[PDB]
């Protein structure tokens, strides 16, 4: 039996009282099973009316199986404790991460349960399986072990983390490891087969330890702020839309010269035209790729990005935290069976994962999509244990990229 | 009775004390019958009389189809913890399961009946008045914070050792009533609901007996629950001099009365009150607005019925297009018989867009309602769906959906080109407006310039100049502009709007055979 570490929120602040969601009928089964192993477990004990906290609860369907997850959307506790109770035990953030070539994701929340949570902080972990057409008052539990999605569970546990980690980061002095909520980032400049063994030995060093891992690679070494450009080809319209999205460039970049090549006529001419222009677009193209000076990150300000609907299963996403300040830009995309919906939602996930990579924290996104049909599916595709913030987008400009 | 049940433990707001409000002494008389109470609920365990141990207190009061106490506990409430919710919607009668026998057992003094946690008896003291006798309660009090909700979880504990028994009855929990529902033959229905009654008995909990069971149709929450079909309670709206009040009673009316009667309509009549205004503030009757209230007097001129769900049979929505903005759709599981129905509205937008909206609106209601979306049957066709979104901007997702021909379709109404043609013009039109002071023009034929205006916009002329470009314009033709506003208008593919000019733009569009835009700085 483990001292309970306690856990105190920001005082002046109380506890979540968010409305739970309405789920499907195939969902609240699903939980109902979930939860009554739970129940049997130690893991979590019914409560009474004389608690008021209510966070959100959600069901996933895990990596691929029939094997339904139960998904807590604590957002709310988070901000209402891991702010100061990361300030107390915080992971720090390691600047190497996004240098190494390969960067594999490790889910470690298994573990969480089994540290028992501080009696009188259990309250606040109160939520509610739901019943269907108001038919029942729903069935309502807390917490008694760290829950999975509070950001204070990595926060108690990285002290048992360090321990077991201990050997394995000496025999492996190269290898960046990063704590992120139920996930372990395991970074290596090793080669992909190398690489690979690498995670298999640490996720057997981690099983044999008691730590129970699942039993995700991603490339930083290719990311970057990917510059504004356009392939070689030139008609009037080819021209002329060339000549605009130059405009909409002097902005994120004052440097570029269209009146150079806005030379042309001044009569019917969607047909064809022969291009020094010629000379003054090479020049303009070498500062298109020149990394744009002045952009700088703030920890203060918050992290928002931006999803925008190419098409034929592609997506271009904007991280910034000012009016253009584009800190890093890219580009999403799939074979099948991927619809509007389902690609947003792995969009999302890879947006996330980078800016966790990067600066250890995840972007509010703005989204492309009525808010109601996004609350209604985004779970049936959803695979992260986390969740990030995230509000609407209504008026679509043609901001050219 | 007092009830063997234990008690939910409060506590008061971290580091608060119980309220001290006096009390002002009133009626005399009424003092004389509020002893007689108080004298009674002391027999029954309800409250006890207590000494003046340093207590708090709270008001009283006397008010009575002509008495009846009512204690002040604003002061309290505003000093207990906070508890649970306890129910926030209620359940609808197109969710409900259909059950061979139903029974509404109405609880007897439901929060009387419930015991009080002890350490917080002394918080709920009340003085009775030229000195004073004291007394504090026992059970749940009245108007208390913690009275519903404690109550809810008494009953839903109270009710365990029955249902463990009885996993084929389905026993609904609302405020003070219990709907019990079986498949058994009624004198088997009639035996366990007996048993029931004892079961509530033992614990304290009294309830209608045979001859007092309420009897169908049940009118509850506004409906009228029949036995096996389900309906609103008569729905009943009047003159000629009409008020902000009097229009807003009539759209809650025909809001509610169109969950089961379909084709009701409102718009009309809600745009009328669009504004802040007042509430006595008298409105006109607009024309339009007594054609939808004429038409809606015709569709309650008649009834018409829901039934009961049964989760075997399978769901089916189904969408019919009305004109102005306004769509209506039926839920049923066989085709005569709906389970219930609706409308959905908009705030300008093609019709595919406000199509997919109003499946929006149903899914979200399937699934609070049937645990299950419906299947659905739209007047639409994929090539229709497939290239309104895979060009729309937006994210969207519809489920399974089989087509239905019952005109009005919903379809393209125009549609843009991706890339130019094989030889029209320009028609670069622009807008110039002196935001002082009350352009137009193309240089393809360079017959520009036709006719500004007062007060005419910036924003209206370079999208009248599209419009302009449209006047020169032929058949397959291209146009372009400099305006931003005008691109995202037509992009959007709208199929009516406020401003007809964006209207007649349409009809050019429509009329056209070919069209592509193109926007320059
Ligand atoms: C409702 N009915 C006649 C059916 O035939 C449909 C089947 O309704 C029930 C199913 C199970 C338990 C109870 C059921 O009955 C009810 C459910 C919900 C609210 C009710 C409110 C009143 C009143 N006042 C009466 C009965 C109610």
């Amino acid at each position: 039996p483990i001292e309970t570490v306690p856990v105190k929120l920001k005082p002046g602040m109380d506890g979540p009282k968010v409305k739970q969601w309405p789920l499907t009928e195939e969902k609240i089964k699903a939980l109902v099973e979930i939860c009554t192993e739970m129940e049997k477990e130690g893991k979590i004990s019914k409560i009474g009316p004389e608690n008021p906290y209510n966070t959100p609860v959600f069901a996933i369907k895990k990596k691929d199986s029939t094997k339904w997850r139960k998904l807590v959307d604590f957002r709310e506790l988070n901000k209402r404790t891991q702010d100061f109770w990361e300030v107390q035990l915080g992971i720090p953030h390691p600047a190497g991460l996004k240098k190494k070539k390969s960067v594999t994701v490790l889910d470690v929340g298994d573990a969480y349960f089994s540290v028992p949570l501080d009696e009188d902080f259990r309250k606040y972990t109160a939520f509610t399986i739901p019943s269907i057409n108001n038919e029942t008052p729903g069935i309502r539990y807390q917490y008694n072990v760290l829950p999975q999605g509070w950001k204070g569970s990595p926060a108690i546990f990285q002290s048992s983390m360090t321990k077991i980690l201990e050997p394995f980061k000496k025999q492996n002095p190269d290898i960046v490891i990063y704590q992120y909520m139920d996930d372990l980032y395991v970074g290596s400049d090793l080669e992909i087969g190398q690489h690979r063994t690498k995670i298999e030995e640490l996720r057997q060093h981690l099983l044999r330890w008691g730590l129970t891992t699942p039993d995700y690679e991603l490339h930083p070494d290719k990311w970057t702020v990917q510059p504004i450009v356009l392939p070689e080809k030139w008609t009037v319209n080819d021209i002329q839309k060339l000549v605009g999205k130059l405009n909409w460039a002097s902005q994120i970049y004052p440097g570029i010269k269209v009146r150079q090549l806005s030379k042309l006529l001044r009569k019917a001419l969607t047909e064809v035209i022969p291009l020094e222009a010629e000379l003054e677009l090479a020049e303009n193209r070498e500062i298109l790729k020149e990394p744009v000076h002045g952009v700088y990150y703030d920890p203060s300000k918050d992290l928002i990005a931006e999803i925008q609907k190419q098409g034929q299963g592609q997506w271009t996403y904007q991280i910034y935290q000012e009016p253009f300040k584009n800190l890093k830009t890219g580009k999403y995309a799939r074979m099948a069976h991927t619809n509007d919906v389902k690609q947003l939602t792995e969009a999302v996930q890879k947006i996330t994962t980078e800016s966790i990579v990067i600066w250890g924290k995840t972007p509010k996104f703005k989204l492309p999509i009525q808010k109601e049909t996004w609350e209604t599916w985004w779970t049936e595709y959803w695979q992260a244990t986390w969740i990030p913030e995230w509000e609407f987008v209504n008026t679509p400009p043609l901001v050219k990229l | 009775p007092i009830s063997p049940i234990e008690t939910v433990p409060v506590k008061l707001k971290p580091g608060m004390d119980g309220p001290k409000v006096k009390q002002w002494p009133l009626t005399e008389e009424k003092i004389k019958a509020l002893v007689e109470i108080c004298t009674e609920m002391e027999k029954e365990g309800k409250i006890s009389k207590i000494g003046p141990e340093n207590p708090y207190n709270t008001p009283v009061f006397a008010i009575k189809d002509s008495w009846r106490k009512l204690v002040d506990f604003r002061e309290l409430n505003k000093r207990t913890q906070d508890f649970w919710e306890v129910q926030l919607g209620i359940p609808h009668p197109a969710g409900l399961k259909k059950k061979k026998s139903v029974t509404v057992l109405d609880v007897g003094d439901a929060y009387f009946s419930v015991p009080l946690d002890e350490d917080f008896r002394k918080y709920t003291a009340f003085t009775i008045p030229n000195p004073g006798i004291r007394y504090q309660y026992n059970v749940l009090p009245q108007g208390w914070k913690g009275s519903p909700a404690i109550f809810q979880s008494s009953m839903t504990k109270i009710l365990e050792p029955f249902a463990a028994q009885n996993p084929d009855i389905v026993i609904y929990q609302y405020m003070d009533d219990l709907y019990v529902g079986s498949d058994l033959e009624i004198g088997q229905h009639r035996t366990k609901i007996e048993e029931l009654r004892q079961h509530l008995l033992r614990w304290g909990l009294t309830t209608p007996d045979k001859k007092h069971q309420k009897e169908p149709p049940f009118l509850w929450m506004g409906y009228e629950l029949h036995p096996d079909k389900w309906t609103v309670q008569p729905i009943v709206l009047p003159k000629d001099s009409w008020t902000v009040n009097d229009i807003q009673k009539l759209v809650g009316k025909l809001n509610w009365a169109s969950q089961i009667y379909p084709g009701i309509k409102v718009r009309q009549l809600s745009k009328l009150l669009r504004g802040t205004k007042a509430l006595t503030e008298v409105i006109p009757l607009t024309e339009e607005a007594e054609l939808e209230l004429a038409e809606n007097r015709e569709i309650l001129k008649e009834p018409v019925h829901g039934v009961y769900y049964d989760p075997s049979k399978d769901l089916i929505a189904e969408i019919q297009k009305q004109g102005q903005g306004q769509w209506t759709y039926q839920i049923y599981q066989e085709p005569f018989k709906n389970l219930k129905t609706g409308k959905y509205a908009r705030m300008h937008t093609n019709d595919v867009k406000q199509l997919t909206e109003a499946v929006q609106k149903i899914t979200t209601e399937s699934i609070v309602i049937w645990g299950k979306t419906p299947k659905f049957k739209l007047p639409i066709q994929k090539e229709t769906w497939e290239t309104w979104w895979t060009e729309y901007w937006q994210a969207t997702w519809i489920p399974e959906w089989e087509f239905v021909n019952t005109p009005p379709l919903v379809k393209l109404w125009y549609q843009l080109e991706k890339e130019p043609i094989v030889g029209a013009e320009t028609f670069y039109v622009d807008g110039a407006a002196n935001r002082e002071t009350k352009k137009a023009g193309y240089v393809t034929k360079g017959r520009q310039k036709v006719v500004p205006l007062t007060n005419t916009t910036n924003q209206k002329t370079e999208l009248q100049a599209i419009y302009l470009a449209l006047q020169d314009s032929g058949l397959e033709v291209n146009i372009v502009t400099d305006s931003q506003y005008a691109l995202g208008i037509i992009q959007a593919q709208p199929d009516k709007s406020e401003s007809e000019l964006v209207n007649q733009i349409i009809e050019q569009l429509i009329k056209k055979e070919k069209v592509y835009l193109a926007w320059v700085p």
